């Protein structure tokens, strides 16, 4: 669920 | 949308702005290769790369315009082939070396330190030698990634036809370009097709790449990043 | 070299022409697939195609003039792109199934009868969408075929070396010019011919894509004991690991 | 090699 590449898109 | 209505001078403005920086390797140059060492370097600056490669691609027109998990899958699916063409263009100048990184300038022969990894610096090497023999410019390399990023993954997922909606715009902004550089129309429709047909063999690369790092990474020949790991992780 | 100096009319004739026919599989229809009946189907399938495809290849202008070794290359290079196209080129008219044979119409549940197959009927399937979308006449589907062949493999000793390259990419530019003509006769604008012409050129990433991918699972195959490939095949595929 | 055969006939 908590992906890295999900997280560095969203900023 | 804000990305269908950009100039073709506008759309190279753009992609030009958003470039990524030229990372330099950790490298000590003062100590030799080995295949743990190489590899190593290899996948801590690819580490460094992907960073900065999220933010180019969110600065590519029409990308931010689709839902996040559009834009992992079309990351997921090209980050490798990306990286590579990145490679192959500044390489461009560097007959028989794969300029990785400013202080990494590896010749053929030093691809042979790691197993199975002279056959991908060949192809690498090769492409680079293309780019050379057709005198690739910066501005249509621009247009090439960007086109990667949107392409490859775009049959895998209103989604797909803003995507094909900006791809014909850069299209246009190719065509463009080599307009303003004075080719014939037959001209122009020939190189079109050469620099794409490139993006085959780059998809190809990025495909062998893609298993000789999950090879690597089952031997264990080299610890990776959790980042890397999962966009491994994406292709299996 | 006499295909150089074709128009675009007789490069578009001499492909259409040089069409393999479609052929049957062995499928049996009163008895029940296994994984392995159904890899054995597509690789029988595969071995007969495959001679026809030498020989529509000696039939692609400016093919002839390259030397053994590089047709060699070109097509072991080639092989499964070509195939997939065709398939995908069949299958235009089902929606959701993949004509490999007029006796042999699978659906994506089918492909989940042989384990890792479902994934590439399925981007078989989306790229068989795609051509539907885009509209794909027979014209350009033979000189994307055409294009696949003598690309491929192109980038795998001076003069020689290079004028077999220089050779192939006078030929490409031929097929390129070919595709501008087709497409201005239809009646597309010149902003739509090179936007078309672009659209078109990008499946061959896809169709690479599936190609690497399904030799992969062909491996996985073979060295699973799940079917018995023909010298041909082996051949074929063992190029890809050497 | 069979493919080299076959593309000799
Ligand atoms: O800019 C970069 C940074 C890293 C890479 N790269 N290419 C690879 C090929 C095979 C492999 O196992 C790892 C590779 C990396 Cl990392 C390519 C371009
Ligand atoms: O016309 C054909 C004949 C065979 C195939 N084909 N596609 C495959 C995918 C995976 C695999 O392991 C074998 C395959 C064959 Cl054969 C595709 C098109």
């Amino acid at each position: 669920k908590h992906k890295i590449l999900h997280r560095l898109l969203q900023d | 949308s804000l990305a269908l209505s950009l100039t073709a001078d506008q759309m190279v403005s753009a992609l030009l702005d958003a470039e990524p920086p030229i990372l330099y390797s950790e490298y000590d140059p003062t100590r030799p290769f080995s295949e743990a060492s190489m590899m190593g370097l290899l996948t801590n600056l690819a580490d460094r790369e992907l960073v900065h490669m999220i933010n180019w691609a969110k600065r590519v027109p029409g990308f931010v315009d689709l839902t996040l998990h559009d834009q992992v899958h079309l990351l997921e699916c090209a980050w490798l082939e990306i990286l590579m063409i990145g490679l192959v263009w500044r390489s461009m100048e560097h007959p028989g070396k794969l300029l990785f990184a400013p202080n990494l300038l590896l010749d053929r022969n030093q691809g042979k330190c790691v197993e199975g990894m002279v056959e991908i610096f060949d192809m690498l090497l090769a492409t680079s030698s293309r780019f050379r023999m057709m005198n690739l410019q910066g501005e249509e390399f621009v247009c090439l990634k960007s086109i990667i990023l949107l392409n490859s993954g775009v049959y895998t997922f209103e989604e797909k036809d803003h995507i094909h909606r900006v791809l014909d715009k850069i299209t246009d902004t190719l065509i463009h370009l080599m307009a303003k550089a004075g080719l014939t129309l037959q001209q122009q429709h020939q190189r079109l097709a050469q620099l794409l047909l490139i993006l085959s063999h780059i998809r190809h690369m990025s495909n062998k790449g893609m298993e000789h790092l999950y090879s690597m990474k089952c031997k264990n020949v080299v610890p990776l990043s959790d980042l890397l790991l999962e966009m491994l992780d994406a292709h299996r």
